DNA sequence: TTCTTTTGATCCCCGGGTACCGAGCTCGAATTC
DNA sequence: GAATTCGAGCTCGGTACCCGGGGAT
């Protein structure tokens, strides 16, 4: 009863406008708010703060509600109003204040009111859309605070009030009360913003109406129930019911056999790599195929009376032959449903140019929504446990999908394997002059490595490629497609690699650059480390160099006389990491929670760690999908008798202090974690270029005080820092000294 | 043949296969090949003359390998203990020029009836560096004493087992030589039983000293039997050279600090 | 008193852990120049 | 016995799993 809401700020947007109507702020005790933040206000033009001022915290939370009741915002939002704003505000009025909340939604009583932790939010006739989930699905950081989503979408450096200093300011006078009371407006003013330049509604709303679902269970209920309800009306359409299996029912396992994904011939690839890949793979093999629950027949005997190839597909699925019916017999519920969201996918994108600012805007939130639909469809027919599932259909998805994968790489090996035959079904290679060798595969890409073609005209021949194989190989709605052209390619590992598409941008996939476990210094090192291979020529013709011998003849041999740029990055790094300003910010990991602490079975993770760090000094423990941030400190005397007082050399889980007590109490980073996982980041992208091996990587990236004291002791060198008469003179005089 | 070519057919060989050493460096040349390697931070060297060979021939500048030929197998594996029991032979024929000479060698096993099988499996092929400087001891001593076994054993026994205790090879005069440090000492005459050491320039006294104590490990791992004890002071650096008289000349260089006084 | 759902699989890599296991690597004591 | 063998016994990384977990594809 003590911990109690001291300012509710709440800005009061016209949703078809998008103009901000009024600012209300709400405030225990007296609140003036500065006069340069009332100044900004209106020199942007929004409407004058109207401060209301309460004496005791039931009578503001009251205020708030009869606000919330008599204005009635169809749409609220807020960040992070699901974890912290309306679990805090309700936990109050509930346990504390013993207020009704059942009627002040839109119903005058008996409505729901209620929070549940993804953890939800279901006020009746109220559309709650907290900005912190829909950021966290549109943007990827590191950190999801509002100052970091406000700098990386806004451009606007805000500036934090910390919880730590809202009693120093509250207890002072009314000023300062104003002051706080404008780091909350200017909050909600920030997410104003993300709101309108996101329009979550618009897409939501696409969704829903597509769906079926009203656009609290769109916002919230997740993916199955969409699919659901879609195929429901298509099924009370044609005459079918759909049983109920989930109302009797309720370690990395998985169902059934997921896609092929062909092992790289890693390395860096100075050819040119087109990449084709199916459009829409899953769906269209489900349309192509015909791929429903109303389609199958696990028996030899529904199909007896039709032809074989003609009538319907049989395929070994799981060892079970399974025969789907084809169109023609029975529009499989999937196509046709299929049929409707893929026609819309590229029919919206076609008349985007063809529309007004406003409408381009429209079918810009509009048409993405109609992608979600498209994936959706199987990973419904194989959730075990779900709704309505099929895992004959699932698992003949993804069968088709290998084998689709496996049909095209022969394909291309079996028909363009000289220029010839090339030449022969695309004379637009005769300027673009040779092999032609798929060298990596995911579950619908194939990267095929054409040597001796140039990359100028490659994609546009690759385009006519993949209409040839599509043709040639699949049904037509499937369409294999020329996507890319790397010129540089750097195929790490299986789901790993680098590559420079032709004439342009980097991508960057899965290699610890896009993930956000790591730490900005190291993310800023590994970057200008790829840079370096990638653009700078001279590295790039070192690094293609490193191919031309097995990588342990580099452990004794110098390296080609480019890298050396190469390792001056990683030798400034090492300066950089240990220099007494080292703005922690930089070493700041993080780590998704993502589920309850004690969900976990290993309890020993770094996250988990400063998780219980945070609760046990009160502060504000994290959400189970919040991300944790963490630095690791030096080990230090103290901090080992602390982890043994809370319970050598200590583990990475038991030096994860919290950044913020980190600065407040000057506690020291660890350099030599953050210097081994730089290298180890180095070794991980860069193991490409020496065979894969990270041992060898390793030992060339960690590569005086011997020399020193030789030369001191009257050995001549002989060799590189002289002449080669010298070095032969010397060598005389040494074998002579010797003899 | 081919134009440098070191050939160890039987009955020469069997002495250099009676002579750590496998990471290793091979600076082959003229007057032998020279096996260096680094042992603890320590410098080890062992000379294979030209004349220790049933043949020796060099043409060109001297050359350098790498012993790991690629990174786990080594030109002086062949010469092992055990490694390969029914061995005969070996020739090491290098063919370049001189930036670029690359070192090939064959095996030769023992049959009845007076022929060889070339265990064509297992023959190496190395490189010559293309680049490469060693730093390899000079001159001659300043005072060099032959010890045994038991000496040898007993006077690495007395030094020390880290940096705390630094020891101290005085020679004093009249046969006074001594290996000591604060909690054992040792103790030998030097003419030139069971504590006379043989040597020469006996009078040449000092009281050389040690901060690494890397020693005991580093001459350990060789099994030096006893051998030469030579000190080399005229540097800013003393180091002292250790030369097992066993099968092998396998020598042991220690860098002694600069705090030289007699 | 307190909740009260949702796509699928594949894949690399790292942190924390275990478990061989060859390589050295000296000792310890039968067989012996 | 004094060297001397490989013989038998220690330990000391090395590598690879083996695994959970993050977080890609």
């Amino acid at each position: 009863p003590e911990d109690l809401v001291i300012q509710i700020s709440c800005l009061l947007y016209d949703l078809s406008t998008t103009a901000l109507e009024h600012v209300l702020l709400f405030s225990l005790g007296s609140c003036d708010l500065p006069e340069s933040h009332l100044n900004e206000l209106a020199a942007r033009g929004l409407p004058t703060p109207v401060v209301l001022e309460f004496d005791s915290e039931f009578e503001m939370l009251l205020a708030f509600m009869t606000l919330v009741k008599q204005y009635g915002p169809e749409f609220v939002t807020g960040y992070n109003i699901i974890n912290f704003d309306w679990p805090f505000l309700l936990a109050k009025l509930t346990d504390i204040y013993k207020v009704p909340l059942d009627g002040y939604g839109r119903m005058n009583g008996r409505g729901v009111f209620r929070v549940w932790d993804r953890s939800k939010i279901k006020v009746n006739g109220m559309v709650n859309i907290d900005m912190y989930g829909i950021i966290t699905d549109k943007i990827k950081l590191s950190s999801y605070k509002l100052n970091a989503v406000a700098e990386a979408v806004l451009k606007d450096k805000k500036k934090d009030l910390s919880y730590r200093d809202i009693p120093a300011y509250y207890a002072t006078g009314p000023a300062q009360r104003g002051v706080i009371g404008e780091y909350c407006i200017q909050d909600s003013l920030l997410v104003g913003q993300l709101f309108f330049k996101f329009l979550p509604h618009l897409e939501l709303s696409a969704v829903a109406r597509l769906a079926g679902i009203n656009i609290t269970r769109t916002i919230y209920d997740g993916q199955q129930i969409r699919v659901f309800t879609c195929l429901l009306r298509l099924a009370d359409q044609k005459g079918f019911i759909l049983p109920d299996t989930q109302g009797r029912f309720r370690g990395r396992h998985v169902g059934y056999q997921g896609a092929r994904v062909l092992d790289p011939t890693s390395g860096f690839h100075v050819n040119p790599v087109v990449v084709f890949d199916f459009a829409s793979l899953y769906p269209s093999i489900i349309q192509a195929h015909n791929l429903c629950f109303s389609t199958l027949s696990l028996r030899a005997d529904a199909v007896a009376h039709l032809e074989a190839g003609k009538d319907y597909l049989e395929i070994e699925v799981g060892g079970r032959r399974l025969f789907f019916v084809k169109a023609h017999v029975r529009e499989s519920l999937l196509s046709i449903l299929l049929r409707d969201w893929l026609a819309m996918r590229k029919q919206i994108r076609s008349r985007i140019p063809q529309s007004s600012p406003e409408e381009a805007v429209l079918l810009d939130k509009q048409q993405a929504a109609i992608k979600v639909v498209c994936n959706s469809v199987y990973g419904f027919t194989g959730v075990q446990h779900g709704l309505l599932p099929c895992l004959h259909v699932a698992a003949t998805v993804t069968t088709i999908g290998r084998e689709m994968l496996l049909a095209t790489r022969e394909y291309v090996h079996a028909r363009w394997a000289a220029f010839e035959q090339l030449l022969a079904d695309f004379p637009e290679a005769a300027d673009m002059r040779y092999s032609m060798r798929i060298i990596y595969g995911d579950t619908d890409s194939i990267f095929v490595l054409c040597r001796g073609l140039t990359a100028a005209g490659l994609t546009a021949m690759g385009d006519k490629m993949a209409s040839h194989i599509s043709r040639a190989l699949f049904l037509p709605p499937i369409k294999l497609e020329c996507e890319k052209t790397f010129t540089k390619l750097l195929l790490i590992a299986k789901k790993k690699y680098i590559g420079v598409i032709y004439g342009g941008k980097m991508l960057i996939k899965g290699v610890d650059l896009v993930r956000k476990n790591n730490c900005a210094f190291i993310n800023r090192t590994s970057r200008a480390l790829v840079d370096l291979l990638f653009y700078d020529d001279t590295v790039s013709g070192a690094a293609a160099a490193l191919a031309e011998r097995p990588a342990e003849e580099w452990l004794a041999r110098p390296l080609p006389e480019g890298l050396q740029a190469f390792g001056a990055v990683l030798v400034d790094a090492h300066r950089r990491i240990t220099d007494p300003e080292r703005d922690i910010q930089d070493f700041v990991l993080t780590a998704e929670l993502s589920r309850h602490p004690r969900a976990y079975t290993n309890k020993r993770l770094a996250h988990l760690t400063v998780y219980y760090k945070l609760m046990a000094r009160r502060a504000q423990v994290p959400s189970i999908k919040d991300r944790i941030p963490y630095v690791i400190v030096a080990q230090t005397r103290e901090v080992e008798e602390t982890v043994a007082r809370l319970a050598r050399k200590l583990l990475v889980s038991e030096l994860a202090e919290d950044p913020a007590y980190a600065i407040a109490h000057g506690v020291a980073l660890n350099t030599d974690y953050y210097f081994s996982h730089l290298l180890g980041a180095a070794c991980v992208t860069f193991k490409a270029l020496f065979g894969n091996n990270a041992k060898i990587t390793e030992s060339l990236l960690k590569r005086d005080d011997v020399a020193a004291r030789l030369r001191a002791a009257g050995f001549g060198a002989v060799g590189a820092g002289a002449t080669a008469e010298e070095t032969r003179r010397m060598l005389h005089r040494a074998f002579d000294t010797l003899a | 043949g081919a134009p440098c070519q070191v050939v160890l057919q039987g009955a020469e060989l069997n002495g250099i296969l009676q002579a750590s050493l496998l990471d290793s460096l091979l600076v082959m040349g003229d007057r032998g090949i020279l096996i260096h390697n680094t042992i603890f931070g320590e410098q080890v060297f062992l000379p294979l003359e030209h004349s220790q060979f049933s043949r020796y021939r060099w043409r060109g500048p001297t050359a350098a390998f790498l012993s790991l030929v690629d990174q786990k197998r080594s030109l002086l594996s062949v010469f092992r203990a055990n490694q390969y029991p029914d061995l005969r032979r070996v020739e090491l024929a290098i063919t370049g020029q001189a930036p670029f000479r690359t070192l090939v060698q064959r095996i030769w096993t023992t049959t009845s009836d007076g022929e060889a099988v070339e265990l064509a499996s297992e023959t190496l092929m190395k490189r010559e560096l293309t680049s490469f400087v060693v730093l390899v001891p000079q001159g001659t001593p300043d005072v060099q004493l032959r010890l045994t076994r038991p000496q040898l054993t007993k006077v690495l026994n007395a030094t020390g087992a880290d940096s705390a205790t630094p020891t101290t090879f005085e020679l004093g005069v009249n046969g006074k030589f001594s290996v000591f440090t604060t909690s054992t000492c040792v103790t030998f005459a030097a003419r030139e039983n069971a504590k006379t050491v043989y040597g020469e320039n006996t009078h040449r006294t000092f009281s050389v000293v040690v901060d690494d104590c890397s020693m005991r490990a580093v001459l350990r791992r060789l099994q030096v039997g006893g051998g030469t004890l030579k000190f080399f002071l005229t540097t800013p650096v003393p180091s002292l050279c250790v030369t097992a008289t066993g099968p092998n000349a396998v020598s042991a260089v220690f860098l002694l600090k600069p705090q030289k006084i007699c």
